[PDB]
């Protein structure tokens, strides 16, 4: 049951990716997974239905013309213009798989993203005046989208599985994502709805696959799924955010998966990491696969 | 010692040329059995062969004043009897020697086709050549061409941008002029480790990017094992010290004989083979044992290195990692000691379990008495003389180090001024379209292996050797020249003035053909380092932007034409209001101001008020005509508005 | 676990500057929305504000100060209660300033005079005009039903030292004065009763 949820962000968002400086205008599908797990456990929700029966995709811009997804990481027989574009329109994502996208025509769907404009505010801590010390500054990144843009990702799951997803979602968009939520950041407005289109790309058979979600397959899977690939390897880190983990935050275990838009031949199903150490509870990283089949 | 030899007599096959513009191979060999170390049969062999071994005949085939050549070569044989001598790992001070001196010669003189190859470019191309073709044939003329006797290797670093913007900006003047240095410096480490391998002389690198290597090495599958060897070697030590914040590939084309000719045209498409595989491999870039090691680690670790962001690695009191806190200190001696040492133990890691660090010209000496096979690399020094170093270039320009009180104070220093406003310029530039010039910037026809490598070999030189001398007497500090790409900081006034500077010497220099695009900043000194990167930076993007030649200077609505800058704004405009307040006792900074609010002003009814301004204001005629011209042209204006500013901010205080 | 969300409208009594160049030019932009250009109070600024009135007025190391603004300490991770979106130039206030063509930011120049030279240094500052209006929004996280109502007297005597207080800038110096007018106050998330519950 492939639903489509937008999210229209009202303020701006950090959605750190290395520091507080910097700003990602999307986040992977393992954040928001961890959010939607923060917020069942916070609506005394069970864990278990959400971490097997969901596998969600990556969040992507949209504009009110086009729905952008992920450059496909296929061979290219001019560069920098396939560099630059990183984002294309789901009709266009089908002619570029045909390969019929052109180095011009490539730019011009680069610009055509409006997605929004990412700054930097600048902040300071004056805890240190008070206690005979100086004020700190300090920086953090965000991204305003424009009022017709905003962000979506794909979910798949059963009946159950959705309408509990609908739920965490409304709690969402209170609760915000990104960083320095709850710092007057992060706060969205959530609508899902059946998309007739993303089914369409959804229901394909091509000779490649392309990942629609930051994922890893297991050793075993790994084996076979390796070999003819083109695949970008980024790394999953962070600091735990939770009241029962420890007495003092403690950085999670070094992650690495495949980027959402690598190109596999040989598909793979995805796995729940646990990158918890010495913890009271075990820290959750959703490496799940979203695949989108395709022809080159 | 027959390959040994062989090296010798190839680069200097054609040194029978330089004293016959003073059969000239017949005088070579004359000349070269003057001196007792060069007297070797394989040496005297392939002089008197290139003009007809025979080796050293077939590599040639693939590739002023009288007065002036017999200085040179007078020259040449004090440096030959004192300084050169026949040996292994004595072939890469005699390769320096030929580049010192043969820069200059051509290979061919009197000759309808065009000199546009150096003597030691064709001296080189050569030598390196001929190992190329001794190699194959241990391995065992127009045919000979038609087979495949060459291999085009090139390797390319990954993520070298990320990794030099990797500062948390506690300490980011140094890290990144460090980083950016070890980055440049390691991948030196790596030819070098791989030319060691093969058994071959730098002759063999035929030109280097930033980030990039360009070899030529021998098509013998013994030479084939070496780079799966290398590859795989040095593709497990970046997973060791960097975990993916780092990575190299190799990738290798079989190319025959006529390719390097670049007869019909297979020469360029040989490069965009090797290429595309070079960029297939960066999509792999990875295997199944190295991914499951990555996600096999056990403990993450309580405290992190604040610059790398790792927890695996040993994190010391100060919170720098160990990889870390040696690109700090030694950001320190890489600018006050010239000599890098690649000793078993230093600061900065390098591969093969070996260690980088600066050290005095007698802590070089000393470091090669400690351990043997141990790499010297000297900075910015043209004597070939020494021994066991190769010669690396580097821009290190910082007039603070200049005095020992000033260094204390670092960039500091350049805001203290005794008038105009206290501020620190940032200018960061680029080659425009270097890239796609590299490709386009000489005709296909042109175009050869030898060809390239001057290109980038000139282009490299003017980025780090002739950048110090542009610079001096200015208070800039370079914070590193990189490639293409510049980063410096020093004051607002000296900054804009070098970089007019700069750009007029890049023309002379590329006679044209070539433009850059930069961005200006002005900033306090208490503004942090790398917010000055990232808005100067921006700025840039914005002169790069528009159509090729572009500069953006202070704020981005003020971007002007090189040109336009230096001759429109400063002299045209500036300087006769600079000479306007100094002749007028009534004329004060309030009337600057006042124009200036006259000015920025869309409605043209200010026009006017100009114009009554400036009749009660006593100015004189001619600069009151020419004020008033300005001010009514829509382009004209945008530059008086900048004209006054920029005296505003030189005559502050 | 409930969420209420307080729906409210900011008053500029006084201009109001949250800082966050060329020569002759305002050197003290306030913060703006990158697209709209639509001067904002960042919701850091209103939760800081509130916190350091409260630090004030119960004097930080406070539980129910910590409680409400957030906790990091080792042993003591406490979730802040209080997320305060960034206030947003309010609509009506948008028209109000479109009619009579009036700029959304006064500037006011400012100038010091030393105490041993006695010359005059210039400052131009930029102001949110007053009369003003931003949306504000903040949610207020119900961890424990028990304190629900202290934390609400908390915030209400926070809001009062506010309306006495200033909002970013120089307020010793009359700017920042702001009047908080609550819109409505709900229960979002959850079944919680928040009809009985007044910000002021």
């Amino acid at each position: 049951v492939v639903k489509l949820v937008k999210l229209t962000f009202k303020s701006p968002v950090h959605f750190g990716m290395k520091r507080l400086s910097d700003s990602n205008h999307t986040i992977a599908a393992d954040t928001l997974f961890s959010a939607l797990i923060i917020e069942a456990l916070q609506q005394q929700l069970e864990l278990s239905h959400l971490l097997n029966n969901l596998v969600i995709t990556d969040l992507f811009p949209y504009n009110k013309t086009s729905y952008f997804l992920p450059k496909p990481l296929i061979r290219i027989e001019g560069y920098k213009a396939f560099k630059k574009l990183t984002y294309i329109p789901v009709e266009n994502y089908s002619e570029y798989l045909r390969g019929e996208i052109d180095s011009l025509e490539a730019s011009k769907i680069a610009e055509s993203l409006n997605l929004g404009k990412a700054s930097l505010s600048t902040k300071v801590s004056l805890q240190a005046v008070d206690h005979n010390g100086e004020s700190e500054p300090y920086s953090v990144g965000n991204f305003t989208f424009y009022p017709e843009s905003g962000l979506y990702f794909l979910a798949k799951g059963n009946a159950d599985t959705i309408g509990q997803l609908e739920i965490l979602m409304h709690a969402l968009q209170y609760s915000g994502i990104g960083g320095k939520r709850s710092a007057g950041y992060g706060q969205f407005r959530c609508t899902i709805e059946d998309s007739g289109k993303f089914d369409s790309l959804l229901s394909q058979t091509g000779n490649i696959a392309i990942l629609l979600s930051s994922a890893m397959a297991s050793d075993e899977e790994l084996v076979d799924c390796l070999e003819d690939a083109r695949y970008l390897l980024k790394k999953r880190t962070g600091f735990v955010q939770s009241k029962t983990y420890a007495d003092q935050l403690v950085k999670k275990k070094d992650f690495y998966a495949f980027s959402a838009g690598s190109t596999f031949y040989q598909k793979f199903n995805g796995k729940i990491f646990d990158v918890s150490d010495n913890g009271r509870h075990s820290v959750y990283r959703y490496a799940k696969a979203f695949w989108l089949e395709g022809k080159i | 010692n027959k390959k040994l030899e062989l090296m010798y007599g190839s680069l200097l096959h054609d040194i029978g040329k330089i004293v016959y513009r003073s059969t000239h191979s017949k005088i070579g060999s004359q000349f070269l059995n003057k001196f007792k170390p060069f007297q070797l049969s394989g040496i005297v062999d392939s002089v008197s062969y290139h003009h007809y071994a025979y080796i050293t005949y077939i590599a040639d085939n693939i590739a002023y004043t009288s007065s002036q050549y017999a200085a040179l070569v007078n020259k040449m044989t004090d440096d030959l009897s004192n300084k050169l001598k026949v040996g292994p790992d004595s072939f890469s001070s005699l390769l320096q020697w030929t580049e010192s001196l043969w820069s200059y010669i051509p290979s061919s003189t009197d000759t309808n086709q065009v000199m546009d190859v150096s003597l030691y470019d064709h001296s080189k191309i050569t030598c390196a050549i001929a190992s190329c073709i001794y190699d194959y044939l241990t391995e065992m003329t127009k045919q000979f061409y038609q087979e495949d006797v060459f291999l085009l290797v090139s390797l390319d670093m990954s993520g070298i941008q990320d990794f030099i913007y990797n500062i948390s900006g506690s300490k980011a003047l140094k890290s990144l002029r460090s980083r950016s240095f070890y980055l440049e410096t390691m991948l030196e480490s790596l030819v070098d480790d791989l030319l060691s391998d093969l058994e071959l002389s730098r002759a063999n690198l035929l030109y280097t990017g930033g980030g990039h290597a360009y070899l030529l090495l021998p098509n013998t599958e013994r030479a084939r094992d070496v780079l799966a060897s290398f590859e795989g070697e040095m593709k497990e030590w970046f997973i060791k010290i960097f975990k993916t914040d780092l990575s190299v590939a190799i990738a290798y084309k079989a190319c025959t004989g006529e390719d390097l000719m670049n007869s019909n045209g297979t020469y360029s498409d040989l490069w965009q083979t090797v290429s595309r595989k070079l960029s297939d491999k960066k999509a792999h870039k990875y295997s199944l044992n190295e991914i499951k090691l990555f996600n096999s680690t056990i403990h993450a670790g309580t405290q992190e290195c604040k610059e790398c962001l790792r927890s695996d690695i040993d994190i010391s009191e100060d919170s720098l990692c160990k990889i870390c806190e040696g690109i700090i200190a030694i950001s320190n001696d890489l600018r006050d000691y010239s000599f890098f040492v690649v000793s078993p133990e230093g600061k900065v890691p390098l591969p093969r379990n070996r260690y980088l660090s600066v050290e005095n010209q007698d802590g070089a000496e000393r470091k090669i008495k400690m351990n043997k096979e141990t790499r010297i690399y000297s900075k910015n020094q043209p004597f070939v003389g020494k021994q066991l170093v190769t010669n690396l270039w580097m821009c290190d320009y910082d007039f603070s180090t200049l005095n020992p009180e000033t260094k204390k104070q670092g960039i500091a220093s350049y805001v203290n001024r005794e008038v105009g406003i206290p501020r620190l310029g940032v200018l960061r530039a680029d080659i425009d379209n270097l890239g796609t010039t590299f490709i386009k910037g000489i005709p296909e026809q042109y175009r050869s292996i030898s060809r390239t490598a001057t290109l980038s070999r000139q282009l490299s030189m003017f980025f780090k050797f002739e950048l110090s001398n542009i610079l001096k007497g200015a208070r800039i500090s370079v914070i590193y020249s990189g490639g293409d790409d510049l980063f410096l900081i020093g004051a607002w006034d000296d900054v804009i003035s070098k970089a007019l500077v700069l750009r007029k010497a890049f023309t002379r220099f590329s006679a044209g053909k070539l433009t850059f695009s930069a961005g200006i900043g002005m900033y306090p000194v208490k503004y942090p380092i790398s917010k000055m990167a990232s808005e100067t930076g921006v700025l840039e993007d914005l002169a790069k932007r528009g159509e090729k030649n572009q500069v953006a200077l202070w704020n981005d609505s003020k971007v002007f034409g090189w040109s336009q800058l230096e001759e429109q704004i400063l002299k045209e405009k500036m300087i006769p209001l600079q000479e306007a307040l100094t002749n007028s006792q009534e004329h004060g900074k309030s009337f600057l101001y006042k124009m200036l609010e006259l000015l920025r002003n869309e409605d043209q009814i200010n026009i006017a008020r100009l114009a009554y301004l400036l009749a009660r204001s006593s100015l004189s005629e001619e600069l009151t005509q020419s004020i008033f011209a300005w001010s009514q042209n829509k382009q004209q204006k945008v530059e008086l508005i900048t004209a006054i500013e920029y005296l505003v901010y030189q005559i502050r205080e | 676990y409930s969420k209420i969300r307080i729906v409210g409208k900011i008053d500029v009594l006084t201009g109001l500057h949250i800082g966050g160049s060329m020569i002759g030019a305002i050197a003290s932009p306030v913060v703006r929305d990158p697209y709209s250009r639509l001067p904002i109070i960042p919701g850091s600024s209103i939760k800081g504000k509130m916190r350091s009135l409260l630090a004030k007025h119960i004097g930080q190391d406070a539980p129910e100060i910590l409680r409400l603004f957030g906790s990091s300490q080792k042993g003591a991770i406490q979730s802040s209660r209080l997320q305060i979106s960034d206030a947003f130039f309010s609509k009506a206030s948008q028209e109000e300033f479109d009619k009579k063509d009036l700029a959304y930011t006064e500037t006011k120049f400012e100038n010091t005079i030393s105490r041993l030279t006695a010359v005059a240094n210039p400052r131009q500052i930029e102001r949110v005009t007053r009369g003003a209006s931003f949306d504000f929004h903040i949610i207020y996280n119900v961890e424990n039903i028990n304190e629900v109502m202290a934390d609400f007297e908390n915030i209400k005597t926070a809001i009062h030292l506010l309306e006495n207080d200033y909002l970013g800038g120089g307020g010793t110096r009359g700017n920042g004065r702001i009047r908080f007018v609550i819109d409505s106050i709900d229960t979002v998330v959850g079944d919680f009763d928040s009809s009985n519950l007044s910000i002021k």
